[PDB]
């Protein structure tokens, strides 16, 4: 099958870093736009990164735009998102979500939660 | 022998179907097709095309045709899981899934009878003991309420206005996923595209719904079957977005760190009575989907950026004028001329 | 035959003046004495027999040709010099040395005494060598090489050259026009996508047009090529008809075309409604109407052989019903279909600009090419079609042959003619380049 | 009461018993038994006739149970019923939407079904009435367009829509018989069975899965391919189907076998799969591309046979007739071509 | 609170699907080969057929 496994999260005091990943398996990894997306608890589904096929357009959403950092290997057939200068506000669960048209520019990942190629993702928040 | 007469009239056949056909053809190609996305209510739709139009009729026949197929079905559906009722059933039953039938006057006494049978959906108590209300009427809140019409699939209304026709569709009642059925629409002539901007958020939600709205407008601009068809771009809750952004307390900074460094436009024409505060974050919008729209433009589709405005009789009109502005691009880009 | 002569001066049928010099007729003939206009008339009549105003039929002017080269030829032989050449070389170099005798008269040949003693002693590669460096092959040097190269070589193939030239420069352009125009008149029918075009019912006609102009017009003139005489005597009396004819269908429905692009851009709903095929299709007959009106009215308004010009209330006319009124409407549509597309390139990189200005925390390059798109089609049609319409309404004009206008005789008018017959073979290419038409003309050569 | 870890143990469990069910099942494979057979012979067919008359983009047909007749309907709100013999259409319909995506031809040739946008599954009386065709039933909706319905008689149809759940019906009294509620995306492809007992239906989780008329339930299921699913097709025979998505490729998965077989794709291609058929044999698989061209392929030595292009649009549909003379295709140019 | 009905309705999905014979691909290659090479007099896309069995010439 395809599958997208999430790892990292957890608790951390507001203000710190957290990197977390993304290992997909069951197809070509190097040939496919990917992306995140967020869900905060009793809030809709939300957008934050994206990767073109070879690391070309980097977008990201204002509300994080230039604060965190997003790669990927083709090699190793992951994707790795890390998060500094982590806010109260992020906290919510997150999901590595990828566009299913292969070798192409548009993208229909943000649903209401029954769009397949997107695994269970991983919990942070932050401190009090 | 006998097999030319068949063949003669099997062609006879032919030859009157392609005479309809080719009138078929000619209707088809003189009617603009616009697809209506974004709101939740099909009936946003239905008030702008009845400013000038069978949409004339009161909204009371809608909702009393909702009704009258409730009971059909309740009783349908109720008769299927089981003295004299033979012969009165059987109507019944042959009357089942009959679209231009509807109920006629003669089955109330037909259905009556097999309601006072001692031995005979969720909500099919209420609509089935006042089965002698029937009139022509004016429905009440408790009714209306408890009837569940399955979802509209599509909402299709063709008009003409100007002596053109137009074919405006709003499509509902589908699921989120937007990859499969958006390909069905390249025939279009255009897609009337509207967003919404910050609605109370008050206990803020905070689901930053405008980048979704960029994400969506870049999946449907830079689709491989899309790029002949053009984007009208309409930017609703302009009054909302107006009385909430005052000085500093609209979030739009923080969804969007390039609109502190953003200015006005010169060739910008602000409504007589626009603070520059709200002007400034009305056109940062509009350059932010143009900023999409103005990249991988091949020539061959635009986009046409209009504000919401208050009456309702000028949308048509910009409607109208961003249609001919279409076929004239289209028309231009046929003979190499622009 | 000879024909020397018939590519060096050329066969003029009727008599025609000079700027200072008196009056001429025939093939290189100086009509002695007549300082008059009707004393020469009289010359001719007398030398040819017939009562000749000044027609003269494509026979006499051999005739005459022949008496004379017969005088050429005893001045020659009477001449000391020139007589032992004769005999010298053979009936070959005789033709050139005969034109010399008659370009420069016989007291002009006997002035080159070292060629004269090298073709005496048969030498062709010396004698050529010697006559290159000379003051008569400076100053002509278009008759030179035609017959220095008959003289060395000793073969007919110096004056095949002229000929082959003129039959493959016509044959090239006759075999791309039919060819050309055939292939968009087979493509429209082969093909299914394409013949529901309505806006192309215009063009297919233009086709129809311009391969007219390639079957019924082009031949005839181009036999008429030789060196000035054809088997016509007054069948050019229903050709020219013929040519009004052509020329008028191209010259409006090249103005339909326009029109129609103008109606199709300015108003685009009343254009996919108001326009009907039946519509088209009588748009596409009212033009042949007003040519077979304005070309098949033989009320001997033409003739007033096939080489005068037309009568003066006719061709004036004529030109103003077929040609300026065209042009002048023509530009009208082109600049409005401009200013509109402007308008929209203006709108278009205002976006742009505005979407650019988003660079906070391609200008100019669309307009040549609508320039050059414009400027393509109109420049070509007017610089085809303006000269030839310019000229032939001002040529009827000319009293005897001194005039201060234009006025150009008929050897760069009869050039101008073909000039402007030879865009018929450029409509295609202008207005058959459809991404279709580039599609069904590439499956049509595999 | 820490039911629900011992729940998602034995689950797990379950899971990992097909893994190894499976690697037990596979000792080989399809290339290392068909080294032995001689290459296919090397087929390019040819376009007999061309079927014009459509205004607008079609979608779908389906071949009558005659080799005769065919059903195409276009985004301009008609079906017209053709007949491949003669080339002569011989009788059009509208319909109440515009927007239209697949057909169904009875196996009889009495009833035709429709479907598409509207969420509503059209049959009409081909033969009944005498004279046109009337509206013989609107199916019930369920909030997902129709992407594929087909009969097994006349009595009842199965439609699939993009709600991720199919519906077995009975025409005569218009209510869902069955329901089918085993996807996470849009259901698009159905494909029947010999015996009409059983189909396969293909949909965008990347997925084929099994199901039963009779109990209504899953009994396999195959997840070979990497993108949305668009076509399916079953073997003649009832033991194996294949499969064509939007990963450029089409594979064979058997019944008995539980797993993937073959898969045919080449390295100069992109384009999606939008169509996939047999022949009568099965030995050639025929697959449409996205490229304007489709291809006819080997079911065992996965080589490309040939090609068959002549379409300037996208091919929509394609469809070998019942005695496999015949193969059409469809394109979005208002374009028909039939191949033999 | 927990959804014990959504998860709970997939393990006997799950279960029923892994309790079914599975012949080996050497075996179920065989009867699937043989099909098509048996079959192969009865497919007329093998060869292109003349005018005496083409109904669309
Ligand atoms: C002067 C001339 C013009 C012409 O074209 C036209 N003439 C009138 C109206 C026209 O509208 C478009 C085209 C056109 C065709 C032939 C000739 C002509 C030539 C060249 C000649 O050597 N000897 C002769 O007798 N004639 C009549």
């Amino acid at each position: 099958q395809v599958q997208l496994q999430e790892s990292g999260g957890g608790l951390v005091q507001p203000g710190g870093s957290l990197r977390l990943s993304c290992a997909a398996s069951g197809f070509t990894f190097s040939n496919y736009k990917m992306n995140w997306v967020r869900q905060a608890p009793g809030k809709g589904l939300e957008w934050v990164s994206d990767i073109s096929q070879s690391g070309a357009s980097i977008s990201y959403t204002g509300s994080v735009k230039g604060r965190f950092t997003i790669s990927r290997d083709n090699a190793k057939n992951t994707l790795y998102l890390q998060m500094n200068s982590l806010k109260p506000e992020d906290t919510a669960v997150y999901y590595c979500a990828r566009c299913p048209a292969p070798f192409t520019r548009d993208c229909f990942d943000v649903t209401s939660t029954t769009y397949a190629y997107r695994g269970q993702g991983t919990q942070v928040t932050v401190s009090s | 022998e006998d097999q030319r007469n068949e063949e003669k009239a099997q062609r006879e056949a032919n030859k009157k179907i392609e005479k309809q056909l080719q009138k078929d053809k000619q209707v088809y190609r003189a009617t603009h097709r616009l697809l209506l996305l974004g709101a939740g209510e099909s009936g946003k739709s239905t008030i702008v095309k009845q400013m000038r139009i069978f949409n004339g009729d009161s909204e009371k026949a809608t909702k009393v045709q909702d009704i009258k197929n409730n009971l059909k079905e309740a009783i349908e559906t109720i008769v299927a899981a089981m003295p004299e009722n033979q012969f009165r059933v059987d109507y019944i039953l042959s009357v089942m899934n009959v679209p231009d039938f509807d109920f006629p006057p003669e089955f109330y006494e037909h259905a009556k009878a097999l309601w006072e049978d001692e031995g005979v959906i969720d909500c099919a108590q209420y609509f089935l003991d006042k089965i002698d209300v029937i009139k022509q009427y004016v429905p009440s809140d408790q009714d209306l309420l408890r009837c569940r019409v399955l979802t509209s699939g599509i909402f299709e209304t063709k008009f003409q206005v100007d002596k053109v026709n137009f074919h405006m569709f709003d499509v509902g009642g589908q699921r989120d996923e937007r990859r499969k059925w958006i390909q069905c629409f390249n025939d279009v002539t255009a897609i009337i595209f509207v967003v919404a901007s910050s609605s109370y958020n008050m206990e803020d939600n905070q689901t930053n719904r405008l980048q979704e709205a960029l994400n969506l407008f870049k999946s449907i601009w830079n689709n491989r079957w899309l790029r002949t068809i053009s984007v009208i771009l309409f930017l609703n809750k302009q009054d909302l977005l107006a009385e909430k952004v005052l000085a500093g307390k609209s979030k739009i900074e923080d969804y969007f760190p390039e609109f502190a460094r953003y200015t006005t436009p010169e060739d910008a024409t602000p409504e007589p009575g626009e603070d520059p505060r709200v002007t400034r974050a009305k056109y940062f919008i509009r350059d932010e989907f143009l900023r999409i729209s103005t990249a991988s433009g091949d020539g061959r589709h635009y986009c046409y950026p209009h504000f919401t405005c208050a009456v309702d009789t000028e949308n048509i009109r910009r409607v109208f004028n961003d249609c001919r502005d279409i076929i004239q691009r289209m028309h231009l880009r046929q003979y190499e001329l622009l | 035959i000879f024909e020397m002569l018939r590519i060096d001066e050329g066969l003029r049928l009727k008599i025609y003046k000079d700027t200072e010099g008196y009056y001429t007729i025939g093939i290189g003939h100086l009509l002695t004495k007549s300082p008059s206009l009707n004393a020469a008339k009289s010359e001719l009549d007398k030398a040819i027999g017939r009562n000749t105003n000044g027609v003269i039929t494509k026979d006499e002017a051999e005739k005459l040709f022949n008496q004379d080269v017969d005088a050429a030829v005893r001045g020659i032989l009477r001449n000391a010099k020139l007589k032992p050449v004769y005999d010298s070389l053979d009936a070959v170099r005789r033709a050139a040395l005969i034109n010399m005798v008659f370009q420069m008269g016989e007291t002009g040949v006997a002035g080159f005494t070292n060629s004269l003693r090298m073709l005496q002693q048969k030498r062709w590669d010396e004698a050529a060598v010697n006559l290159a460096k000379s003051r008569w092959y400076n100053q002509t040097p278009n008759r030179a090489k035609r017959v220095i190269t008959t003289f060395r070589t000793g073969t007919w193939d110096a004056y095949a050259s002229v000929r082959i030239l003129t039959a493959c420069f016509l044959s090239l352009l006759i075999l791309s026009t039919l060819l050309g125009n055939t292939l968009v008149c087979a493509a429209v029918i082969r093909f299914r996508h394409l013949r529901s075009k309505v806006t192309n019912f215009f063009v297919i006609s233009l086709a129809v047009s311009d391969l007219l102009v390639a079957v019924l017009v082009m031949p005839w003139k181009a036999v008429a090529e030789i060196a000035g005489f054809w088997p016509f005597g007054s069948f050019c009396n229903i050709w020219v008809a013929f040519d009004i004819m052509c020329s008028t269908a191209s010259i409006l429905n090249l103005c339909v075309i326009s029109v129609d692009r103008y109606w199709a851009i300015s108003s685009p709903f009343r254009y996919e409604r108001k326009m009907t095929p039946k519509a088209a299709f009588i748009l596409i007959s009212v033009a042949w109407t007003l040519s077979v009106l304005i070309s098949f009215i033989p009320v001997q308004l033409s003739w007033h052989n096939c080489d005068s010009s037309l009568s003066r209330t006719y061709a004036i006319s004529s030109s103003v019903i077929s040609f300026y009124i065209p042009v002048a409407i023509m530009i009208v549509t082109y600049t409005r279909i401009y200013r509109i597309a402007q308008k929209q390139i203006r709108r278009i990189a205002a976006l742009e600009r505005a979407a650019v200005h988003a660079k906070n925390c391609m200008s100019f390059k669309r307009e040549t090419k609508v320039l050059k798109t414009l400027s393509v089609i109109m420049g070509v049609f007017v610089c085809c079609w303006l000269p030839f319409f310019i000229l032939n309404c001002i040529l009827p004009f000319c009293g005897s042959g001194e005039t201060q206008p234009f006025c150009i005789d008929s050897n760069t008018f009869d050039v101008f003619v073909w000039f402007g017959w030879a865009n018929s073979s450029l409509n295609p290419i202008i207005y058959a380049f459809n991404a279709d038409f580039r599609k069904a003309f590439s499956t049509l050569l595999g | 009461g820490s039911e629900l870890d011992q729940l998602r143990q034995e689950a797990e469990q379950l899971k990992n018993q097909i893994r190894d069910a499976r690697k037990a099942c596979a000792d080989a494979t399809l290339s290392q038994i068909t080294n032995n057979i001689d290459p296919v012979g090397r087929i390019q067919m040819r376009t007999r006739r061309t079927l014009r008359g459509h205004l607008a983009k079609i979608y779908a047909m389906h071949w009558g149970t005659d080799s005769r007749l065919l059903v195409s309907a276009s985004q301009d709100g008609k079906l017209i019923i053709w007949d491949s013999y003669t080339t002569n259409k011989v009788h059009a319909i509208p319909l109440r939407s515009s927007w239209v995506m697949t057909c169904a031809y009875a196996p009889s040739g009495n009833y035709v079904a429709c479907g598409g946008l509207d969420n509503i599954c059209s049959i009409y009386n081909l033969k009944t009435r005498e004279g046109n065709v009337r509206v013989s039933r609107e199916l019930a909706g369920h909030t997902g367009y129709l992407s594929c319905c087909r009969f097994l008689d006349d009595n009842q149809i199965v439609t699939s829509s993009g709600d991720t759940t199919c519906a077995l019906w009975d025409i005569e009294t218009g209510q869902q018989t069955t329901t089918f509620t085993g996807h996470t995306g849009d259901v698009m492809s159905l494909s029947l069975a010999p015996d009409t007992r059983l189909f396969v239906s293909g949909a965008c989780d990347a997925s084929a899965k099994l199901w039963d008329v009779r109990e209504g339930m899953c009994r396999q299921t195959f997840t070979g391919h990497e993108s949305d699913i668009n076509a399916i097709c079953f073997f003649p025979n009832g033991n194996a189907f294949a499969t064509g998505s939007d990963d450029a490729t089409c594979r064979l998965f058997d019944l008995r076998a539980d797993q993937e077989l073959m898969t045919y794709s080449h390295d100069n291609i992109i384009c999606g799969i939008t169509s996939v058929s047999f022949s009568k044999s099965g030995r050639l698989l025929l697959a449409g591309y996205d490229d304007f061209n489709c291809n006819v392929w080997d079911a065992l030595k996965a080589d490309r046979a040939g090609v068959l292009a002549g379409h300037d649009n996208r091919v929509s549909c394609l469809g070998v007739t019942d005695d496999g003379m015949a193969v059409a295709t469809g394109s979005w140019d208002s374009f028909l071509k039939i191949w033999n | 609170t927990a959804s014990i009905a959504q998860a709970r309705k997939l393990v006997e999905q799950l279960k029923m699907e892994a309790n079914i014979d599975r012949i080996k691909v050497s075996k179920a290659a065989a009867d699937l080969m043989a099909y098509c090479e048996a079959h192969a007099k009865e497919d007329p896309l093998l060869t292109p057929v003349p005018a005496s069995e083409n109904p669309f010439r």
